[PDB]
């Protein structure tokens, strides 16, 4: 629907990601950046990899395919040869619990 | 960017860019083949700046896409296959491109893959205007085509007849062949000299004032870039040509008066005012396809008022101008040009050249296209942008 | 072992010794030729993983030396010379070589020197089997050859037939051109679909579940490395080709069902079940000669329990199968290969390319042979190790 | 200097310097041509060490200029334009030179220009001897052209006839092939043996120390630097060929003994003496045009006193040895030295190769040529000399 | 025969002033710290104004090619340089600088 | 048996001394420290003489090509050599240093 129990926010350590499975949809990725927690599409969009399985550098997602990345918080490519932007969906925290939008932010 | 050693750029500090631009200007716009070699249904393919292009004609419309699939790189056009009118499908996996956009809009053996409408291929925008095919090789909103144009191309009434070819040599040695007053030397036998009853000198050298023969041109309202070389109003025509003093050669004392000035303009286009003839103008540009090939695309315009005017100069073009000139005079630029490839192909020639007063004018180019160029294309423009955060 | 630009390698993350093994991989069984091909006593040269190699066959056995000399390193073979059944003698300066042990018994020139007794050249394991010439490109005793073939290629009763060519791509694109289950797009108008009445859809697209479609072999008691794709039990067979939702193009509604599942294996063999026909069975090798070219190894294997079904199967071999299959539908694959060359010819392809969802069975065989590999080839294997230990 | 990987050069302490000298020495004197290959005004074009000359004939004296012209370096002989008999004018711009000095004399195309005088195209020393044309690859004043020849060559009474060609090998390879004792393996069914009735071992089995294998020539009374083989003076002649003690082969039996003295010498010609008649002497020379390539210039000397001789011995050089002995004889050594390419070109045979007795003669011969040469040719002597402050 | 040029003051240390001479050659008056030295202006090896290039020190970089030379000898510092520049002695007298008519 | 090479004295630690045999290959004797070793003289990969080359610890490197050998066990340590060196049993007694006449 529309916010997806992820996780309780302490479940999930500084410089973490955590795959999301989604019935009839394509998986998301969560981040958490300090104590900050962001979410994109798991997918990289310059190929068949998938993010969470990558390397976090600080709020820059990296791929493990070819050595793309993202910016996180933001979606955008930050290292070739990724040029497509990410879906960035809002993640927030209710009762010490993370919630991943279903619908990503329009722009 | 790093197309050459770093130690022979710091070398030429007047003009490195220029030195560096191998591969060519990027986010210029560029001849390259007329429009009637281009027909309705029919693509062709053509290497500019390096990187393989397609060009087809949709509805008289022109497309430009990158001639290789996003997916493993192949050119889509070893097998060319339009399905439908407006796509074109990879011979290999099937992924299919709209000319339009370059958008992945389907492929074939997946119909379902999350690829579609998340990909798109490189397309490049694409101009006609008098009869000549324009690719604007650079990324976002391309400029007005008259800033890369030199002047008079466009006027209304300027009738534009040429011819095309590849020739082997880099682009500058091309540029630096053509606008060069003393070079001319090499034409002192062409057939054109005689049979067209022309004034030509031995070579033009430099008149008592430098700061009047060149004309550097930056200020142009259309936004164009180039230099002029006012060899008719302020250079020297040599005719007897001594040897210890003891004449060897002379030019040719004919009636027509042509070649009054040259001006060479970013990207890289000369302009020969006037010539073949006197009521003539000659227009060619010298396109990068690699580091070691160019196209010598050649025009000469002559204002015609209506098709009686247009028809009549086209057949004047065919059995005198094309022959008799663009064949006749410009032919021993070809050799001249490959000859000078050994003395620049390893990049030194660029710092090892005695240059003479003639060569101000080509000095004043250098120095002009490494500051108003509008990129330099690099190896990394033609395998694939990289950075790493 | 670096043959590539270590700044690429660092991005490959998942599988950077397959992009490294440029020469392929060492320490494997590899077929070169067909055992008709090589008659006793007469010598026989190829190129394997970089290296020149000799073949001779004595008393029906075969034997390989390195066709480099020890001494000057020129190739025996520019004039052969074999003086005794059991050695070859070097053209120039007579150092002679045992076939079976490649030691340096006796030298012509000079029967006193210390050398005699005390240097060996480079010898190479060779077996026959199922008609086909293995050589065991590798050091130290090998590993038995069933570890490097696909399975069922050795049963008894199987008949090999095939043929063998030199193709001008790197191994790997030759591979991953053969394991690719969307590629088969380009077999869509190949003789064998009409003539020999085959279902072929136009591509095998990825299934309900991925994990099932994909086996990974790493447990095979032969100790062969491999990779499933089980597109016809777990994959979806694409017939109808679309473009905006209209169908442009369709499959094959054949009756003979083929290509149920593919794999490939180390060090580079791809098995096709069934095919050519529901009865037969495909195995083909993409074996490395250097970094360009490989040898293009097709086998074709059908069951046969006495001589009147191998001499009718021979028969087919050469009226159909050969022409229609081996030659009639994978003719296309050779320019295919050949149109990847480019963007995979300075490696960046490796970093550039775009998948999509058909690709994973390819990404499993990367991993599988980065981490199963018996070595990496590199050029200093070629022209002799170096070391400072 | 800095021709070759530094690691490399690290290695082979015994000769680094030879083994960097890939485009030969410089500042020696090289033949290039006989003399009745250039005429009265009739320029002619080669390559030595590298770099590409001029030469011309006036007044009966040989002139020696640099074919790359100062201004954008193009060859001059791509159009040749000898206007006045003292001089050359580049076909570009004439910038015109002399002959005599290289000077830079006149500009048709700008008479005026401040350069003219002040520029001055590279010059070599050339001379002509025994028929033969010598050019001094290098700088300053010559020494004298007996430093550079074999003993005997420039003898008064000596009648030099010869033939050169261009052989596809670097220099190196020749002349190690030239001095190497043992390579007669590869002559051994040469047509002169058995026509001119020949003693000819395949091999030697050394006698004595490593010191009187060779003779050292440090310096003669012109300054002369060579070795001398003298395997033959303790060694044992091999006469028949054994494999597991069982004859397989034996040298020729004839009654005329040949080749008792053979020497190498700076700057890389062998001398033969007596060969191929008792009666006569060969000078030959493995020149270096570029690192690829060579000059195999051959020379067959005869003493003769007057005309009458001097006519008879060209006969038989016309009809015998020149198709026998330099042709028939030495073509083996030319597919030999082809044979070498491979393994030195990546410049790891240096390191690799494996060394035997007869060696010792190639070994003395390297660090001679290590330690006397006058200079290391550079690719930077034939693009420009570099140097930073 | 001396040529009066400019006050010492009119150079600032590390710069360079072109002299012309109508019917000659130009020259280049270079001011190493507070000393001062001549050459011709033109490069040995092209077209280009060394008085256009770089001092550092006393070694003059030519604008065009990357040569250079040493201003108190004329003797090429980098190549492609290879003809020695002309040199011409300079006087500082009452704080007015003065070089060599003649090349000596 | 034993030949008398010289005095343990004479060998600086880290040299090497040729000894020469009548009718015979000569071999190289090594002082690592204050231990003595001796291998033939001969490089296992060509006709390099190991006395002419550069000991490192008890690792002699060739002149010849760069390959090496550990000078203890005779075993390569650097390419191109492949081939162990044959080593000679040494002994110092009363200060004077001989060697095997055969290897061990
Ligand atoms: C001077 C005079 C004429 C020409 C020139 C330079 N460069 C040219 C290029 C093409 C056609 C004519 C000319
Ligand atoms: C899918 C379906 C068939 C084939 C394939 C992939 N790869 C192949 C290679 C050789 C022969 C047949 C095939
Ligand atoms: S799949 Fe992520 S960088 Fe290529
Ligand atoms: S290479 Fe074009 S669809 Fe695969
Ligand atoms: S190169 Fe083979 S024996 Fe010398
Ligand atoms: S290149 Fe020779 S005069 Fe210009
Ligand atoms: S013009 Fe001064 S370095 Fe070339
Ligand atoms: S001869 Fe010792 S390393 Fe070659
Ligand atoms: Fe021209
Ligand atoms: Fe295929
Ligand atoms: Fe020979």
């Amino acid at each position: 629907q529309i916010w997806l129990k992820v996780c309780a926010a302490s479940d999930m350590q500084p410089g973490t990601i955590r795959r999301v499975n989604r019935v009839g949809a394509a998986p998301l990725a969560v981040y958490r950046v300090g104590d900050q927690f962001y979410a994109t599409e798991d997918t990289c969009t310059h190929g068949i990899a998938s993010l969470s399985e990558g390397t976090l550098d600080g709020d820059v997602i990296e791929c493990p395919f070819h050595g793309g990345a993202f910016n996180v918080c933001t979606g955008m490519p930050a290292s070739s040869p990724c040029t497509v932007p990410l879906g960035v969906f809002e993640v927030e925290v209710k009762e010490g619990e993370v919630y991943v939008a279903g619908e990503k932010k329009l722009e | 960017m790093a197309n050459v050693d770093e130690a022979i750029l710091k070398r030429v500090k007047g003009w490195a860019p220029y030195v560096d631009a191998k591969l060519g200007f990027r986010n210029h716009w560029y001849p390259v083949m007329f429009s009637k070699e281009i027909n309705e249904g029919e693509p062709k393919t053509l290497k500019l700046l390096g990187e393989n292009l397609l060009v087809n004609r949709i509805d008289g419309k022109l497309y430009c896409l990158k001639d290789r699939c996003l997916h493993r790189g192949v050119q889509l056009s070893v097998k060319v296959e339009c399905k439908t009118k407006s796509t074109i499908t990879c011979w290999y996996h099937a992924w299919t491109y709209r000319w339009e956009d370059g958008v992945l809009c389907d492929i074939l053996t997946n119909p379902t893959s999350a690829q579609i409408g998340r990909q798109k291929l490189k397309t490049y925008p694409v101009q006609e205007a008098k009869g000549c095919v324009f690719i604007y090789l650079g990324d976002g909103d391309p400029p007005p085509l008259a800033r890369d144009t030199p002047p008079n191309f466009l006027d209304d009434d300027m009738e534009i007849l040429g011819k095309n070819q590849i020739i082997k040599s880099n682009w500058r040695l091309a540029v630096e062949n053509g606008f060069d007053p003393s070079h001319i030397y090499i034409h002192k036998d062409s057939i054109l000299v005689k049979d067209n009853d022309l004034a030509l000198p031995l070579g033009f050298a430099p008149g008592g004032d430098r700061k009047q023969q060149t004309r550097v041109v930056d200020d142009d309202v259309v936004g164009r870039k180039g230099v002029y070389d006012l060899i008719g109003e302020h250079g020297v025509p040599v005719f007897e040509g001594t040897i210890g003093g003891e004449v060897v050669r002379e030019g040719a004392y004919g009636e027509k008066i042509v070649a009054n000035d040259i001006s060479i303009w970013l990207p890289g286009v000369l302009k020969v005012n006037p010539f073949p003839n006197p009521d003539m103008m000659q227009f060619e540009w010298y396109v990068p396809i690699d580091e070691n090939t160019h196209y010598y695309f050649q025009t000469l315009g002559k204002p015609c008022a209506n098709d009686e005017e247009r028809k009549k100069y086209e057949q004047e073009f065919e059995s005198k101008w094309k022959p008799m000139a663009l064949e006749g005079f410009n032919n021993d630029d070809i050799w001249a040009r490959e000859a000078m490839v050994d003395f620049y192909a390893d990049d030194k020639g660029w710092v090892n050249e005695i240059l003479f007063e003639s060569d101000e004018a080509i000095v004043a180019w250098r120095k002009l296209a490494s500051e108003h160029n509008q990129g330099i294309q690099t190896q990394a423009h033609v395998s694939g942008l990289e950075h790493h955060h």
